[PDB]
RNA sequence: GGUUGCGGCCAUAUCUACCAGAAAGCACCGUUUCCCGUCCGAUCAACUGUAGUUAAGCUGGUAAGAGCCUGACCGAGUAGUGUAGUGGGUGACCAUACGCGAAACUCAGGUGCUGCAAUCU
């Protein structure tokens, strides 16, 4: 299995599994969400990201073992129901390889493994949590840095959970009635759409 | 499950078919063909003979087509026919032949081709296209729009054709879809065509119902027994009309009764008005406040 | 309010599907031609099934469309065979309905042992006036909501006339 | 082995000429134009020639 | 093997449009292309006959000929080092009138009147166009408009 | 203003659900002798405008509507990018300088207009 330095940079065009490539191995990271993924939005206010600072590809192989450290560390310290890691990066891109008699006559590659192309500032990992936990999350993510190549840097967000609302904005909107909790993620009452449809849901609003 | 197929996605993506098409009004596939003239003729218009049988009326216009929006040269409605004699049956074959024949004579008066191109005066129901006169102007050439109506051997549309043809227009056409054409032989029974020109096919159905079933003969034809116009006088009505048209078809408009402005003011009572942005917000605000205390 | 929404039988259809193509077919054709009076039409398949045992474009299932007075009389002959007792099903959500019988021997006629025995898919379409609206060429359009022949209303129409029942 | 294609230098080469325009002319070749039109445009020109002779009198 | 067939690489160029398939609006066919008219060339997938070669998409020519369903259009295409005039034979449906000539023709009609008005009144004209000049001097008021002290902001996360 | 005929641009015109329509017109609507077409006068054909009706169509109006459009120092002068450097950076890429400059997003407003001909309390 080829050392990651080969495929590290984002060189070739995004070449995915399709009705041309068809043949490809599976990913390693076949599972993205961890811990208490069923948890409610209000439970885990504090998002800590792990953000690229680099325009590098990430082999699935790494992404699994990065995920498995932040899994295995956070679960060790604060437990399984402590947090929700969501990997926000999907090995779609396929890496080829010129395996080998012909030399370089007809040297186009067969598929080797998947990789997840990652721009600068792009989130990779994100662990929502209670603000109490923070360090025990981070310190897991600091271990998952060691699995990845290049550079990335963990960043405590000023956004509620994964919710695009900021920490203050969310609290304003929630303690009103504009927010209702769905399963995963918060749905917002608009000022738009059929009112009957908007009244049935969000009965806490309008009162 | 059910199926679910009118998501935002659908609408956003969906293409509105023109509007005429959407109001099942017209065949743009045939408009393409019918309207577009030789570009090497340039601005010369291509006049096209609109013929439309509404439920209980005929409308016949000779139309030119522009980018602007197709313009009318002359218009003959069947409801203008009682000024020439015909009260009863204004969706017949004969009525068509009236409206058709009249069209020619409307237009030909408004093109200065009255005297030359009189059309078929005698009317034997003989198949004759209006041949041109040597060393003179040619006849006004109109192509028939059937449109989204069907053409079926012996339909009224071709009445209005044959009228216009026999009224002086050159309208390129063929024989077969006139009635009395032998399906099993390339021929015309010219006697059977006269009859349709002079409501003769109607005067036969008059004649049969006189003896047999006087139930429907009093139901239908109430116009005929009221005016005391019996079967065999129908020919003379259409005959005299044709001549009456040939005389003086130059179009009088209606007496009006009430001005445009009076009309509008009267219809404007019934049309409902829209609402300001605030007036909708007032309704929504009222709807919101109706559900804060629950009832 | 209710004046013109009169709700009458637009067409009655008698399908006799058979799985082959020959004598059995042409007899089943004759049956309808004697039943309905009108010369029925032989439909053809879309694709070869094998298991059922038909090839594509082979033609066998015969149907006939009937409308007006004669349909009303044939319906009444059919519902006699069901005993004026359909189901809560046997009723389209589209306000139409049918009821399949075995053996054409019922509703008058004879056994006719030479011609053979055949069931008959009765299916009836309830359409209110202003159904031309849709089928007319110049200026087609969809029928309004208030005028859509419904399951609930047709059933009540069917309970009203023909002293019939819903059963389930 | 040997290199296959290029267009290197190839514009630079073209601008040593100049990239000289078509040049254009009053009276372009009526060759190619609709023969129906052409035919009558001859009689047209036959007509106008005769008329300019008549005006010189 | 390489390929360069008549409609090579058109995937998107003739791809009809979005939400504008099917029948062509009838004004298209009405428009009168006299000889000398200047015309641009957009292909129209739909209309397969008389379709211009993928080159001339975009290109803008002159009408040298008109006929039954079609104009001739001379487009001078560059080729190597020397523009060969090329005579197309396109159906109307692949043409549009050139708006660039329309604007110019108007500007002539104005330049007729600006001269006719001026010579009648008192000669003085100035009636070319002129490229937007350097802005002239002016007073700008602080009254009801006191200038805001901006500053570059500190870098926050996002 | 309403309606009809033919139209132009082709959703500001589509769609969904619910209301209103005087006049005329439209329509649905009645009939099968004839021309005509079907398995079936449903469609198409013809005949009547008579027996009936605005139920449907059609039109108009309503909806914190879907869609559609239009706009905005709404996002974003961002992303991208043309040119410049003996600028940075191991590199990956990035920062600047002169330039051009999006899209989602956010909010606001709108929801057919219009030509010719004819007709209507």
């Amino acid at each position: 299995r080829r050392p990651a330095r080969c495929y590290r940079y984002q060189k070739n065009k995004p070449y995915p599994k399709s009705r041309y490539n068809r043949a490809v191995p599976d990913s390693k990271i076949r599972i993205y969400d961890l811990g208490k993924k069923k948890a409610t939005v209000d439970e885990f206010p504090l998002c800590v990201h792990l953000v690229s600072n680099e325009l590098e590809q990430l082999s699935s192989e790494a992404l699994e073992a990065a995920r498995i450290t932040a899994n295995k560390y956070i679960t060790k310290m604060t437990g399984r129901d402590s947090f929700h890691l969501r990997v926000r990066v999907h090995p779609f891109h396929v890496l080829r390889i010129n395996k080998m008699q012909q030399g370089m006559r007809g040297a186009w590659g067969k598929p080797h493994g998947l990789a997840a192309r990652v721009a600068i500032g792009q989130v990779i990992f994100s662990v929502r949590t209670k603000d109490n936990n923070k360090d025990t999350v981070i310190e897991g993510l600091r271990r998952a840095r060691y699995k990845f190549p290049g550079q990335q840097k963990i960043i405590i967000s000023k956004k509620w959970g994964f919710t695009s609302l900021n920490r203050e904005e969310y609290v304003k909107k929630r303690d009103a009635g504009e927010i209702k909790d769905d399963g995963a993620f918060v749905k917002f009452l608009s000022k738009k759409g059929s009112l009957e449809e908007n009244i049935r849901e969000f009965p806490e609003y309008f009162a | 499950f059910i199926k679910d197929i009118k998501t935002s996605a659908y609408h956003s993506r969906y293409q509105t078919p023109f509007r005429r098409r959407r109001e099942g009004k017209t065949d743009y596939y045939a408009r393409k063909r019918l309207v577009a003239q030789h570009k090497a003729k340039y601005n010369t218009p291509k006049y096209r003979l609109v013929v439309r049988f509404t439920n209980k009326d005929i409308i016949t216009q000779i139309v030119s087509s522009t980018i602007t929006g197709d313009i009318v040269l002359a218009a003959a409605y069947s409801h203008e026919l009682p000024r020439y004699g015909i009260t009863h049956g204004l969706t017949n074959w004969s009525a068509a032949y009236a409206t058709g024949l009249l069209l020619a004579r409307r237009t030909l008066q408004k093109l200065g081709l009255d005297e030359t191109y009189p059309g078929v005066e005698e009317v034997e129901g003989e198949y004759e296209l209006t041949e041109a006169v040597e060393d003179g102007p040619r006849p006004f050439k109109v192509y028939l729009d059937v449109g989204l109506q069907r053409t079926t051997t012996g339909a009224r549309i071709f009445g209005a054709l044959k009228g216009a043809s026999d009224g002086g227009l050159y309208v390129p056409h063929s024989e077969n879809r006139f009635p009395g054409w032998d399906f099993e032989a390339e021929e015309l029974d010219a006697d059977l065509l006269r009859t349709y020109i002079f409501g003769g096919h109607v005067s036969q159905y008059m004649e049969e119902l006189a003896d047999d079933d006087e139930e429907r003969y009093r139901e239908l034809f109430k116009g005929y027994l009221a005016d005391d116009i019996d079967a065999d006088a129908v020919e003379d009505i259409y005959a005299d009309a044709h001549a009456a048209i040939r005389e003086d078809p130059a179009f009088k408009p209606t007496e009006k009764k009430f001005t445009k402005e009076q009309y509008a003011a009267e219809s404007k009572k019934y049309r409902q008005v829209k609402l300001t942005r605030e007036e909708r917000k007032a309704r929504v605000a009222a709807k919101i406040s109706a559900l804060a205390p629950q009832e | 309010q209710n004046p013109m929404r009169e709700l009458k039988i637009e067409k009655l259809v008698l399908n006799i599907s058979v799985g082959e193509s020959g004598d059995r077919l042409t007899r089943a054709s004759k049956v309808l031609e004697q039943l309905s009076g009108q010369t029925p039409v032989q439909s053809k398949a879309r694709y070869t099934v094998r298991t059922f045992g038909i090839r594509r474009n082979e033609k066998i299932a015969v149907h006939v469309t009937v409308r007006g007075p004669k349909a009303e009389e044939i319906l009444e002959r059919g519902l006699k065979v069901k005993e004026y007792q359909l189901r809560n099903r046997n009723f389209s959500a589209t306000g139409n309905f049918g009821f399949g019988i075995q053996e054409h021997i019922d509703l008058g006629i004879k056994y006719d042992p030479g011609i053979g025995i055949y069931g008959m898919d009765f299916y009836i379409v309830m359409g209110r006036p202003g159904a031309r609206v849709t089928r007319r060429k110049r200026c087609q359009s969809k029928i309004g909501n208030s005028h859509k022949t419904s399951k609930e209303d047709t059933i009540a129409w069917f309970k009203q006339r023909y002293d019939a029942e819903v059963l389930d | 082995k040997s290199k296959n294609h290029t267009a290197h230098n190839q514009t630079k080469k073209a601008h040593r000429n100049g990239i000289k325009k078509p040049k254009t002319y009053k009276y372009p070749s009526l060759k190619g134009v609709d023969a129906k039109f052409r035919r009558n445009h001859r009689f047209a020109l036959h007509g106008t020639a005769k008329a300019l002779a008549a005006k010189r009198a | 093997g390489k390929s360069h067939g008549y409609r090579s690489r058109t995937r998107y160029m003739f791809q009809r449009d979005f939400r504008k398939h099917g029948a062509i609006a009838l004004s298209t066919y009405m428009k009168v292309y006299k000889v000398g008219d200047i015309v641009d060339i957009k292909a129209n997938g739909s209309i397969h006959k008389g379709m211009p070669h993928k080159f001339y998409q975009g290109k803008t020519g002159v009408v040298y000929n008109v006929t039954k369903s079609s104009v001739g259009i001379i487009i001078n295409k560059m080729v190597g080092n020397r523009y060969l005039e090329k005579r197309l034979n396109l159906r109307v449906e692949h043409i549009k009138h050139s708006k660039c000539r329309q604007e110019f023709l108007e500007r002539v009609k104005s330049n007729a009147a600006k001269k006719a008005e001026a010579k009648a009144q008192g000669v003085a004209v100035q009636l070319k166009r002129q490229p937007a000049q350097p802005k002239e001097s002016r007073v700008v008021s602080t009254e009801g408009n006191v200038p805001q002290t901006l500053a570059p902001v500190p870098y926050e996360t996002f």
